[PDB]
This record gives structure tokens, C-alpha cells and sequence, in this order.
């Protein structure tokens, strides 16, 4: 039983392992960069967006001192 | 007219808001109202005391004097809450037909009940916000001074069981009923 | 470029078509049968609640966008007025709608716009297949190219799998379309009526179990023109609050009272009936005429079931009246497919009034209403739809009787249990599997409707993006229409459905889930009261066998 | 000392508040004081309700089923054979005159090809809703189409036509707007306006004077009034009504529309398809342009296209604003595609050549010429249909039913307002009955003598807000030849003089 579907291989099974073999060093900086994303307001925004990257960007170095 | 169905606008220095018809009353209110219906729900009653210390952070990280951050956060806090729940009068989306067009989200708040525990949290939490600030300005009369008018004119007054459905036409001839 | 193409149809041989439209059954172990309460109530459900900074970010993005919003719209429409001419007074007239109340569609849905209303072709059976389109701007116009690809369907009303170019309900509509035209003479009372039409009357009635029925070519219409044909201003209505929106047309078309009881709460019901009846009509105070519940048997948002025998009682005990609405009850549920009359064991007889519709499960349109013999003869010259709208045509009857002869068992043995059984252990699996893996799930253990519950609004899109890279087509809703901290992803299963698929779409949102951050379980949500954070191949290793017993399941 | 009193007054009354009424109601429009527990039970037990439905009067309003004709395994077409009565009494071989499709164009071989082809390679169930994947790419080919041909910018689908109307006005309208409708609307219409919620006036039927005056008076008072904000307003009417048969004057409507700073809300479930010399609509005949004239017009596909389903014509921005904001459209699934397709076909086909158009008026002209010029039946009969029309509206003079029934109009409309005023559970009344009986008793022996069905208006007197008497209803098609329909118009006026 054959039917025209496509399948899409699934990330980190034969996708990271045939084709390449390199996962290392990158997963920790992924794993912060996806949820600070996710967890804040940014996707709904336009260009308002820059503005309060910058916002956090300048509190942090401000409060750190 | 067969409906009779308008908008008045009766003009005098003080008002209140006309009872509502069985067709419109007993009728048009029926479906939840999805507007103040959130109140009572789940960390609903923290995310006040949160905002309250996120402002008090975020004006203290600017390097102001003891008194300048507590005068600032609490009039932010109290026009901000005034803005948000006194001043619009409606709802953002359709709800019948137009039933709830004179009425501001507090007066929706649990169907038109006066004494619940939400009202009372919501009222008690700027006097202990006052009690709780006032320690650090008072030396200063005038910052007492106004700090006691933000907090009573403001936020107190429009909270009574006097003050319910009241209008005055002073900046606008409003519409009631 | 910019209007939708009109897409060729693929040449592909019989075999190929017949296994994109519908499944092949592997091995005859994935079948379950189901059995019937007969004396057991339900209890009350329990849900499940994630961590307090969930709610508090929900709250924080919230006050943000309104903010923004509100400033943005009001700085847009003060300092510049040529781009805003569509909400503006001009020349004397009033603008078509208005600022406030069309906000949070300008302001909030407009955003990500692209994940609604997508474009498809084709029959819509296992594999549908979707037209590329590319946003402009900000989702304000599209680009469409030709090219369309097949995806998994996740999010189509084809509970049975009747949804097929190639069967004998194709051949049965083909040979009505041969005997009778696509032609209707106008309203049934005038000269609109034909056999088939009795035929099918006949058919629903026996059917159902109830001594009449009548048929109705649109759903909606069934509910908005039927309450103002025998209720007036001195009668009670007493619905829940989770109702469709027609039956709430209705209502207020009819012009009686309205009063409502919270979702699932017999006491306050109780309480409710007792006020009513001895407080009277308004300003008169004199008794009401009568009172009606209003009901729904399956509700599509959570997936729970109401309860019918306590709602019995009480009508039995206080001389109430009954209408029950069964559009996702009907041919998918209970031991043989009757519905929850059949789940419950309560007699058919007690019920006052019963509504259907054929879009769900049969693969037609049309509705479909059932009561006695007087209620019906009444009602027949009482009603306004009878004498002043169309008729059904022909080929969606003969689709219809179709189903409903294949369901029964009249021609074609030994298909319409096996669908029932497909579709039970395919909702069983899915859900038992997804509530070890550490998701929340709602709704009693086979319902074909699965919510995931995905607190965070900018968990919306993007999870639904991720799912277009990988062929699985979703559905997301939010604000307003559900509560604001709930904001959900349906997933309706299929009899077509195959197992190795489940398998494959287990993997998937496993992974975008585990990217995402969407496993937040408490452990109320297993029996032995523990958290369950497993791994994917155990689960499907296990998961087959365990799914079968009763005893894994809260509710 | 003073800073120590004002923190003092204000922690007291948080004390009060806090220790306020328990939970204070709001003043509803029914109430009761205290009672004892003990005698609620006897309020409880003494109730008694009403049955659901009344079954006192079926017996004697159950003539109206039985006298339903039931087309037996065939198409329902100019020729026809018949059962009534659960298969008691059988005719066949029965001219028809009762059918609402005109062009007849749908029965034709390609529309049925088109029809096959789309229901093989498509399905027969759209199985889902308008938002969530439910467009199959032949509803935007047939909206272009409609826009196209319409001479408009949009059009909008609808799955029934009874549905159509009052899901798109209220959408527009709410309390505090003003609506200025005629007074012979039909009851789609007259449901629309009660779910508005918005005032609603009333002028006389065709007569321009009042509606000027009406205009007028209602822009002093607004003017006087100086509003902050102008409402929102139309003017209702309809192409062909569907209980007289009249036409509108259009340019009159259109220059007071644009006098008085209107808009106007058009139906033309019967004009579409038979008015204009190609079939355009009501803009043709009158050779306007449709984009200024009318603001909003609603059809249904089912009178003379030839399939189920209705629209809505329109600007960008009212179909815009219909996608999301209207009940009927949003929660209800989407219509199937082979309707979709037959209904291009015919418009395409329609467009190509204008043939059954113009038989279809000369037939209309010659029945309304046959029926308009005959003495015998000026002390019986009158005719209330413009010649234009394709359906004629027969109806007895006022002297006649005077004479035999001895009731009028007036009394009639008083006692129905009066009984539906007082809600009463019980709603009969005679001599009505008694007229529908004799114009049932016409059209059986019509039948039974010739041969020829023809069909009586059927209404639900309960459900009529405005006046309205019993008539009787001809109807024509493109298919029919002028011999035998020049026949059955003399079969028709013996019948009719030989009954009376
Ligand atoms: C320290 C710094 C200093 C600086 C700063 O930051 C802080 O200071 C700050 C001070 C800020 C404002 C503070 C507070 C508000 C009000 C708020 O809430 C109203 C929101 C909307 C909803 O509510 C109203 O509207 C509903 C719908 O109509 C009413 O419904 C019914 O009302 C009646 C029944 O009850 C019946 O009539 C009907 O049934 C029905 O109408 C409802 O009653 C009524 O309440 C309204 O919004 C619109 O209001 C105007 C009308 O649409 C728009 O204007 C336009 O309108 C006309 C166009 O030709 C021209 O006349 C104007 O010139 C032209 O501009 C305006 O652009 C737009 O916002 C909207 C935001 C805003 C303005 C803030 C903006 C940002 C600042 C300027 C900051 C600022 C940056
Ligand atoms: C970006 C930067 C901003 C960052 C944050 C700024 C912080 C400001 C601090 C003020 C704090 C006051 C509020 C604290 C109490 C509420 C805390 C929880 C809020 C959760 C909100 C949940 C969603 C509610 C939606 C319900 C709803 O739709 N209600 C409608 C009623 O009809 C209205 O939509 C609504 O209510 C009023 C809308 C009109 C007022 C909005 C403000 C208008 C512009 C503001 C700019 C003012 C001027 C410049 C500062
Ligand atoms: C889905 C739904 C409908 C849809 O009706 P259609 O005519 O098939 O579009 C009707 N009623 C209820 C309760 C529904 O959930």
C-alpha cells in the first residue's frame, strides 16, 4: 500500500546523523535564544519589536554595573 | 415608531443612569459578558502586587531620592488603574446588540454586585499601598498633600456605594439610558 | 498572481486514490469495542493547572499589546488622517463599522492572520492537500504560485471516514442525479415535496428511535427558526452557558426570559428552578406558563459529556420540558452509534425534543428534528421554514440514506463496526499517549475532539508555523473565544487514520512540544498520582496494549 | 497629630467596608419577601404548566397536508405525474404551473456533465467550516464571477436564502440607528428588522410624498438635536415583492437617497433573472448603473439559477467586515462545490447567448394581456401584478368578500395585533379559514376538471406582523410553448367562473 505523500525527516534522527555530525556547542545558546523569544511579547509586534530588545539590552548592562 | 428604540441625553449638573426595560434587562444579558469575567479567576489577585514592584524597580534603577520613587510609583499605579478601569465606557466588541454602552468595566464587575470579595481586595489594596509609602516623605508636607489627593479623589472616591451610575455634565453632556 | 488559482486534477491509478482518501487496516488488533453505562453516574471532572509565572507572563503580554495598541491607534488616527480614510465621517455619511469595537481583530488577530482560513482542493479525506501563498506586508494581501503539497488532516468534521470520491454513496448520488435534476421546485408545502424526502423522514425516525422527525436543508436555520413557533414572552428558558450561537439566535428571536446555570453544576440548577418557580412573572407575579432546558450532548470545545440522568430527575420532579442538540454526538458515539441515549441507557422516550445534523458524521448537509407524533403534526403547520424556504436537493438525500443504510447494516455487512471501533481506539490511543508524554489533555477518555492547552499567545503561532514545515495541518483558538489564560489547539481524529501516522505525529509534537516548552504536568493527571515524564519509544511500545484497559483513565 | 488622624480615618473605614452587607443584589424587576421554608412545597406542588404544543385546533387545520402534492420518481418539469392523500388518489400526465425555476437552463446536457465531473472529482460534502479549511477553490471562481457579471466589486456566499437577510442587517445596525422601511416587506425581511434593534418607521406602499415628509421631518430633529457623532441609516424596500407583485421606482429612491444622505438596502430574489434585457437585474431596466444606484442587494440562487444558496453584493469593505461579523457566515459549513460549478456554468451560459429572456417576457406579457382584459371576472376577481412580473397574484374584490364571508381587511389585521398583544395560546379564526377553504376548493376542481395544477399562497397568518390576505398564485417558464398555456389561461377562467 503505497500513497503520494511526501515524508519530512525528523531533526536529530537521520537528520543530524547522516548528514551531518555536529550538535555540540550551539545547543545551550539555542535552548536561551528560543526562550526568551517565546516567552515575551514579539511576534504581534512590527518594528516596536527593536525598540524593547533595546529596552532589555540597556536594563541589563544599566543594573548589572 | 414602532420600537421606540434611542439614546438619550438628557443634560442637568447631576445625573444617574435610567433602569433598564424587560426586553432590554431581563433579555439582552443573558450570554457571560467575557469582559469582567476574568477578574475571578487563577493569579488573578498577585499580578497587582507584581506590577506594583516591577514599577518601584523600574524607578529606581533611573538613581532618584527615596521619596521621588515611592511619590511616582504610587500615582503611576493609581492613573494607571483609574485609566484602565473608570474612564472607558462600553465594550470592545458587540455584545447583543449594544446592551452595555453606558456601563464601565467596575460597574460590570460581577454582574452588577456592590460587595464582593474581589471589590474589597481591589479596595483595600491602595490604602495599604498609602500606609505603606507615606513613611518615606514625611517630612515633606506638599508631597503628603498630594499624595493624599491622588489617593482619595482618585482612588477611593469613584469606589462607593454612593457614586454608582452617577453622571455629571461638566466636560460633556452624557448619555444615560 | 494575486487571485486563486484553479488547480488541475492529478491523474494517478484507482488503487493510489482509494489509499489517499482512506486507510488500510493492518492488523486486526487495533480494534476496540465499547461498552454502555447502565447504572454508574459521572463524576465530577477534574482539571489541571500549570505554575503561577505562566498565568503571570500571560497577564504581562496582555497589558502590553493593549498598551501599544491603544497608543498606536490613537497617535495613527489623530496625527494623520489620508491613510485612515476608511474610519472616518465623509461628505455627511457614517463610516460602515467602528473604532472601538473592532479593536482586537485590527489590532491583535491581524498579526498572524495567515494562520486562518487556508486555501485547500481536492476531498478533504486522509491526506488534503493545500495551495502555497506567500504574505505581503503585514498579512494583508497574498501572492499565490501553483504549486500545492499534500499534508496529514488534522482539522476536518470526518469522524467516519465518509468523505470519499469512490464508494456507494458516489454511485448512489450519480444515479439520483441521473433520475432526479439538481432542480428544486421551491418551498415543501407548494410543490417542493417528493418520496425521497419521506423516504428519508421515515428512515431518521426509525433511526433515532423517536416516533417523528422532520429534515431541514440547513443546520443554523434548523436552531434560529424553530423557538419562536411555540414560545412567547410569558415563558422560561433555562440553557447553559456553553451553547452554540444559534440556538442562542433563537432564543432571542422567540423573546422569552433567559436564565443560566454554570457549566456542570446540578445544585445551583436546583436552586435556580426552585427561585423560579415560586418568584412568577415579572411586575405580575403570577405563575410562568412553562419551562424548557436547553442541552447539548457533546460539547466541541472541551470534549465533555453533560449529564442526562440527573437532568431526568429533575424535569420528572418538577414538570420541566426537555430539548437536547446532538451535532457531534450523533453516528460517532456509544456501543452502536445512537448517540448518548445509548451511552446512558435513559429510554428515548424521555427526552422531549432531539436535534441533529448530517454535516458532522454523514458527509452531507442538512439537519434533522425528532419528537412525537402530535408534537410533529403540530409543528409541521406551525413551523415558517416548512412554506417559506427551499428544499433539500436530491443527491444529499440520496448521500444521506446511504450513510445511514451503511451504518445500520442493511447493505455492506461488517463496515460500520468497524469504523466505530477504528475511530475508539484511535482517540484512546491519542489521548493516553499525549497524557504520558506530560501535556495537558481534556475531555473523557473517547471523545473524538482533543484539546492541548497552550497558555502563552506567542506559543500560538509559531507552533502552528513549525507544524506547516512538517505537513501536519492544526487548528488554534484564543481570545475571545475561549478564556483568556486558555488559549487551545484542536485536534479532530478520523476513522481513516492510520496507526503508523499516529506514531509519526507522536514524534513530531513531541519534539516541537519539548522545543517549545509545553510539558507542564502537575501529576493529577495520572491515576497513581505521579509526575510522567517518559520517553518516546516506551510510550509507543506500551501505550497499544495499556490503552484498552479502563482503569488508566481519571475520566 | 494630624498626619496620625488622617492614617487613623482612612484604616477605619477599610474596617466598615470589609465588614459591609452580605453581598448586596441588584434591584431586578420581580421580588418577594421572607417566607417559612415549610409552605414553599405547597407553592411547588400546586404549579401546573401548559402542554408543549396545543393540540385543540389540529384536527381542524389538518386539511392543509392532505391536500399536498407529492411528485412520484421523476424531476419536477412542465409535465408531471402526482400522488395525494398517502397515495389515495394518483393523476398523471398533469400540465404544471406551479414551479419557481424560469430559465429552466440547469436541466440542460453540460450543466449535468459539469455537475458530474465536479461531484467525481470533488466529493459531495464540504465537511468544514468557512474559516478552518472549508474554501475549495471554486467559491472564490464563483464570487469573481458574480462580481464580474453584477457589474459590483464583491459579492459574499451564502448557504440558505431565508438566512441571508437577517444575518447581514443586523450586522450593521444597532440601538440608536434609524430605519425607514415599507410597509409590505416580506417576513424574512420583517425578521431582519425585528433582530436589528434600531427604530423603525413606516410609509404607505409606493408613494413618494410620505417617504419626502418622513425624510424630512426625521433630518429637522436630528439637526435640531446636534448630535456629536451621526448615525447610521437606511431605507428598505425590494425589487419585486413576493406578496403583490409591484416594481419599485427606483431613480425616485436614488435622487431622495442622495438628497438626504440615505442608504438603500435592495432584495431581488425574484427580479434576478428576469428583468433587464439580458438579466442583469432591476439596474438594466431602468439603464442605471448598479455600482451608485443600490447600496446593498441580496439574491437567491434557487429561483431561477437553479440551485441552493444565496449572496450578497457589495464594496470591499462591507465584505470585509461580513467575514468576520456575521453570525450565519462565520458558524455555519461551507456549500458544496458541483452548485458551485453548475451555477458558473449558467452564468457563463447566460452570458454567451439571451434567448430564453426574452421568451420568458413575451410569455409573461401575453399571460398578464390574457388576464388583464377580460369582463366576465371584474365583479369577481382583481389582478395586483405589473405586467414585468412572471408570476401573476390573483385576488377577490373587497365587495365580494364583504357580500359572502362579511369581513374585512382592517378587522382582520386589529384582531390578529390584539390576540398576538395578549399572547393567547389559542389563535383561531373563521372566516379566514373559511376563504382558504374556498380558494383550496377552486384550485381541486381546476385540477380534477383540466387537469392543470396551479398553486395557492401559502402563509402562516401567526407569523405576519403586516396586513395580508389569501390570493391566488400562476407562474411561468422559458420551457412552456404559447398554445398550451393560451389554453390553460381559458381552462383557468372557467374554472374560476364556474366555482363562483
Ligand atoms: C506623559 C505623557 C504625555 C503624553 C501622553 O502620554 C503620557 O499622554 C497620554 C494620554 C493618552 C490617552 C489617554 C486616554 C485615552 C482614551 C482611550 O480610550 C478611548 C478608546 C476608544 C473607545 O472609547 C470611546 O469611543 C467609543 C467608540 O466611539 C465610545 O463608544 C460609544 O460611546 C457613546 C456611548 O457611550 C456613543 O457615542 C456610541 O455608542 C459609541 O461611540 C466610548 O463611549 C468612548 O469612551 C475611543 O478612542 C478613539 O477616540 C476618538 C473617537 O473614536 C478618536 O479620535 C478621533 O475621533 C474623531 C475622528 O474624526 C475626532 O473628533 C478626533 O479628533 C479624532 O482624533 C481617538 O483617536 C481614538 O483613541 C484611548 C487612548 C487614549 C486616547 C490615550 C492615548 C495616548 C495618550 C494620548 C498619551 C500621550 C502619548
Ligand atoms: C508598552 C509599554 C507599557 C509597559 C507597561 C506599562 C505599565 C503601566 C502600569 C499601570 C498599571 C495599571 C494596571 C494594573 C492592573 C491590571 C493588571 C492586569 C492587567 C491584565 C489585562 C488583561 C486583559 C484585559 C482586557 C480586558 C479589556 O479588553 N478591557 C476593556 C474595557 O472596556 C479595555 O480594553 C481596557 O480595559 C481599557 C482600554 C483603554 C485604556 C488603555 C490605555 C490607553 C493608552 C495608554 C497610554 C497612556 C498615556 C501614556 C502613558
Ligand atoms: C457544527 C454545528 C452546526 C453546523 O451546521 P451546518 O448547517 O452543518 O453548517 C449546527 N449546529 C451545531 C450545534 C453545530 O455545532
Amino acid at each position: 500500500h503505497k500513497s503520494s505523500m511526501v515524508y519530512i525527516p525528523t531533526t536529530k534522527e537521520a537528520k543530524r546523523r547522516n548528514g551531518k555530525s555536529e550538535g555540540i556547542l550551539n545547543t545551550i545558546e539555542e535552548v536561551v535564544e528560543k526562550l526568551y523569544w517565546t516567552y515575551y511579547i514579539h511576534l504581534p509586534f512590527y518594528l516596536m519589536a527593536s525598540f524593547d530588545s533595546f529596552f532589555l539590552h540597556v536594563f541589563f548592562l544599566t543594573i548589572f554595573s | 415608531p414602532v420600537t421606540d428604540h434611542r439614546r438619550r441625553r438628557a443634560a442637568a449638573v447631576i445625573s444617574h443612569v435610567e433602569q433598564e426595560t424587560f426586553e432590554d434587562e431581563n433579555d439582552q444579558q443573558m450570554l457571560p459578558n467575557m469582559n469582567a469575567t476574568w477578574v475571578d479567576q487563577r493569579g488573578a489577585w498577585l499580578i497587582h502586587i507584581v506590577v506594583i514592584v516591577l514599577l518601584r524597580l523600574f524607578y529606581s534603577l533611573f538613581g532618584s531620592t527615596p521619596k521621588w520613587t515611592w511619590t511616582l510609583t504610587n500615582m503611576t499605579y493609581i492613573i494607571g488603574f483609574y485609566i484602565m478601569f473608570h474612564l472607558v465606557k462600553g465594550t470592545p466588541f458587540d455584545f447583543n446588540g449594544g446592551a452595555y454602552d453606558n456601563l464601565t468595566m467596575w460597574e460590570q464587575i460581577n454582574d452588577e454586585t456592590l460587595y464582593t470579595p474581589t471589590r474589597k481586595f481591589l479596595l483595600i489594596v491602595p490604602i495599604v499601598l498609602f500606609l505603606i509609602s507615606n513613611q518615606y516623605y514625611r517630612n515633606d508636607m506638599t508631597l503628603f498633600l498630594s499624595n493624599l489627593a491622588v489617593t482619595v479623589l482618585i482612588g477611593v472616591v469613584p469606589k462607593l456605594g454612593i457614586t454608582h451610575r452617577l453622571r455629571i455634565s461638566i466636560p460633556g453632556i452624557t448619555g444615560r439610558a | 498572481y494575486t487571485r486563486v488559482p484553479l488547480c488541475e486534477p492529478e491523474e494517478l491509478p484507482d488503487d493510489i486514490q482509494k489509499e489517499n482518501e482512506y486507510g488500510t487496516l493492518d492488523s486486526p488488533g487495533h480494534l476496540y469495542q465499547v461498552k454502555s453505562r447502565h447504572g454508574k453516574p459521572l463524576p465530577e471532572p477534574v482539571v489541571d493547572t500549570p505554575p503561577y509565572y505562566i498565568s503571570l507572563l500571560t497577564y504581562l503580554n496582555y497589558l502590553i499589546l493593549i498598551i501599544l495598541g491603544h497608543v498606536h491607534d490613537f497617535l495613527g488616527m489623530t496625527f494623520q488622517k489620508n491613510k485612515h480614510l476608511d474610519l472616518l465621517e465623509h461628505d455627511g455619511l457614517a463610516p460602515w463599522f467602528s473604532n472601538f469595537e473592532s479593536f482586537y481583530v485590527r489590532r491583535i488577530k491581524m498579526r498572524i492572520d495567515d494562520c486562518f482560513s487556508r486555501p485547500t482542493t481536492g476531498v478533504p479525506g486522509r491526506f488534503i492537500r493545500c495551495i502555497d501563498r506567500i504574505s505581503h506586508n503585514i498579512n494583508e494581501y497574498f501572492t499565490y504560485s501553483g504549486a500545492v503539497y499534500p499534508c496529514m488532516n488534522l482539522s476536518s468534521y470526518n469522524y467516519l471516514g465518509f468523505a470519499q470520491s469512490k464508494g456507494q454513496c458516489t454511485d448512489a448520488a450519480l444515479e439520483s442525479v441521473d433520475k432526479y435534476s439538481i432542480q428544486s421546485g421551491g418551498p415543501r408545502a407548494q410543490i417542493g415535496t417528493t418520496d425521497l424526502h419521506i423516504k428519508a423522514e421515515k428512515l431518521v425516525a426509525r433511526f433515532i428511535g423517536k416516533e417523528d422527525a422532520l429534515v431541514f436543508s440547513m443546520g443554523y436555520g434548523t436552531n434560529a427558526n424553530l423557538f419562536n413557533a411555540f414560545l412567547d414572552k410569558k415563558c422560561l428558558v433555562i440553557s447553559d452557558e456553553l451553547n452554540h450561537t444559534s440556538i442562542r439566535t433563537g432564543v432571542r428571536l422567540s423573546g422569552a426570559a433567559v436564565r443560566t446555570f454554570k457549566h456542570g453544576d446540578m445544585v445551583g440548577l436546583e436552586k435556580l428552578i426552585r427561585e423560579q418557580i415560586v418568584l412568577g412573572q415579572p411586575k405580575t407575579n403570577r405563575p410562568w406558563k412553562k419551562i424548557l432546558i436547553c442541552a447539548e450532548g457533546l460539547f466541541s470545545m472541551e470534549g465533555t459529556l453533560c449529564n442526562l440522568p440527573k437532568l431526568v430527575e429533575l424535569k420528572k420532579k418538577y414538570k420541566c420540558y426537555l430539548f437536547i442538540d446532538e451535532a457531534h454526538s450523533i453516528g460517532a458515539m456509544g456501543p452502536t452509534g445512537r448517540g448518548v441515549c445509548e451511552i446512558f441507557g435513559v429510554d428515548p422516550k424521555d427526552v422531549d425534543i432531539l436535534m441533529g445534523t448530517f454535516t458532522k458524521s454523514f458527509g452531507a448537509a442538512g439537519g434533522y428534528i425528532a419528537a412525537d407524533q402530535w408534537i410533529i403534526d403540530r409543528l409541521r403547520l406551525d413551523l415558517t421554514t416548512v412554506s417559506y424556504s427551499e428544499s433539500m436537493p436530491a443527491p444529499v438525500l440520496a448521500q444521506t440514506i446511504s450513510s445511514l443504510q451503511t451504518i445500520s447494516g442493511e447493505i455492506c455487512p461488517g463496515q460500520g463496526t468497524e469504523r466505530l471501533q477504528r475511530i475508539a481506539f484511535n482517540s484512546r490511543y491519542l489521548r493516553l499517549a499525549l497524557q504520558r508524554l506530560g501535556f495537558i489533555v481534556y475531555g473523557v477518555a473517547d471523545s473524538p475532539v482533543i484539546p492541548l492547552l497552550l497558555y502563552c499567545p506567542s506559543k500560538m503561532p509559531a507552533f502552528s508555523r513549525m507544524m506547516l514545515q512538517r505537513r501536519i495541518a492544526v487548528v488554534v483558538v484564543a481570545y475571545p473565544a475561549t478564556p483568556l489564560i486558555e488559549s487551545r489547539v484542536r485536534f479532530c481524529m478520523s476513522a481513516s487514520l492510520t496507526k503508523e501516522d499516529i506514531d509519526y505525529l507522536l514524534r513530531h509534537v513531541s519534539e516541537v512540544g519539548d522545543k517549545l516548552n509545553l510539558k507542564s504536568n502537575s501529576g493529577k493527571s495520572s491515576y497513581d498520582g505521579k509526575r510522567q515524564r517518559w520517553d518516546i519509544e516506551e510510550v509507543i511500545r506500551r501505550t497499544p496494549e495499556d490503552c484498552k484497559d479502563d482503569k488508566y483513565f481519571v475520566n | 497629630p494630624y498626619r496620625t488622624t488622617v492614617e487613623i480615618g482612612l484604616i477605619l473605614y477599610g474596617i466598615i467596608y470589609y465588614l459591609s452587607k452580605p453581598q448586596q443584589k441588584k434591584s431586578l424587576q420581580a421580588q418577594k419577601p421572607n417566607l417559612s421554608p415549610q409552605e414553599i412545597d405547597a407553592l411547588i406542588e400546586d404549579w401546573e404548566p401548559e402542554p408543549l404544543v396545543d393540540p385543540s385546533a389540529t384536527d381542524e387545520q389538518s386539511w392543509r397536508v392532505a391536500k399536498t402534492p407529492v411528485t412520484m420518481e421523476m424531476p419536477i418539469q412542465n409535465h408531471i405525474t402526482i400522488t395525494r392523500n398517502n397515495l389515495q388518489e394518483k393523476y398523471t400526465n398533469v400540465f404544471n404551473l406551479a414551479s419557481n425555476n424560469f430559465l429552466q437552463l440547469s436541466a440542460t446536457e453540460p450543466v449535468k456533465e459539469v455537475v458530474k465531473t465536479t461531484i467525481k472529482n470533488y466529493g459531495v460534502g464540504a465537511c468544514g467550516p468557512a474559516g478552518f479549511y472549508g474554501n475549495q477553490d471554486v467559491h472564490y471562481t464563483l464570487e469573481y464571477d458574480l462580481a464580474q457579471f453584477f457589474g459590483t466589486q464583491g459579492s459574499v456566499l451564502y448557504g440558505q436564502d431565508f438566512c441571508a437577510a437577517p444575518s447581514v442587517l443586523p450586522a450593521f445596525t444597532k440601538r440608536g440607528d434609524v430605519i425607514v422601511a415599507d410597509d409590505q416587506v416580506s417576513l424574512p425581511v420583517q425578521n431582519a428588522l425585528q433582530l436589528s434593534r434600531s427604530t423603525v418607521y413606516y410609509f404607505n406602499h409606493n408613494d413618494m410624498n410620505s417617504l419626502e415628509c418622513l425624510l424630512n421631518e426625521l433630518t429637522e430633529q436630528e439637526k435640531l438635536e446636534k448630535l456629536p457623532a451621526i448615525p447610521r441609516k437606511f431605507i428598505v424596500t425590494e425589487g419585486i415583492f413576493h406578496n403583490s407583485g409591484d416594481l419599485a421606482p427606483l431613480p425616485e429612491l436614488t435622487k431622495l437617497k442622495n438628497k438626504y444622505k440615505f442608504r438603500l438596502f435592495v432584495d431581488e430574489t425574484f427580479s434576478i433573472g428576469v428583468l433587464g434585457a439580458t438579466g442583469r437585474g432591476l439596474s438594466e431596466h431602468f439603464n442605471m448603473d448598479r455600482a451608485t444606484a443600490i447600496d446593498i442587494t441580496v439574491g437567491s440562487m434557487a429561483t431561477a439559477l437553479g440551485s441552493t444558496g444565496g449572496f450578497v453584493l457589495g464594496d470591499s469593505v462591507m465584505c470585509l467586515h461580513q467575514r468576520i461579523g456575521s453570525n450565519a457566515y462565520c458558524f455555519s459549513a461551507c456549500l458544496p462545490a458541483y452548485t458551485v460549478t453548475s451555477v458558473s456554468k449558467v452564468l457563463k451560459l447566460m452570458d454567451s447567448n439571451n434567448d430564453a429572456v426574452q421568451t420568458l417576457q413575451k410569455l409573461s406579457k401575453s399571460l398578464h394581456d390574457s388576464f388583464a382584459s377580460d369582463d366576465s371576472l371584474r365583479s369577481y376577481v382583481i389582478v395586483t401584478s405589473s405586467p414585468v412580473s412572471a408570476v401573476l397574484h390573483l385576488q377577490l374584490t373587497p365587495a365580494y368578500r364583504s357580500r359572502k364571508f362579511g369581513y374585512t381587511c382592517e378587522q382582520l389585521f386589529e384582531t390578529m395585533s390584539a390576540l398576538q398583544k395578549k399572547s393567547q395560546t389559542n389563535k383561531f379564526i373563521e372566516p379566514y379559514e373559511e376563504e382558504e377553504k374556498f380558494l383550496q376548493s377552486i384550485v381541486d376542481h381546476a385540477l380534477i376538471n383540466y387537469n392543470v395544477l396551479i398553486t395557492r399562497n401559502t402563509i402562516v397568518l401567526k407569523q405576519e406582523t403586516l396586513p395580508i390576505v389569501p390570493s391566488l398564485k400562476i407562474c411561468c417558464n422559458a420551457a412552456m410553448s404559447p398554445e398550451e398555456l393560451k389554453n390553460a389561461c381559458e381552462s383557468v377562467k372557467q374554472s374560476i367562473l364556474a366555482c363562483c
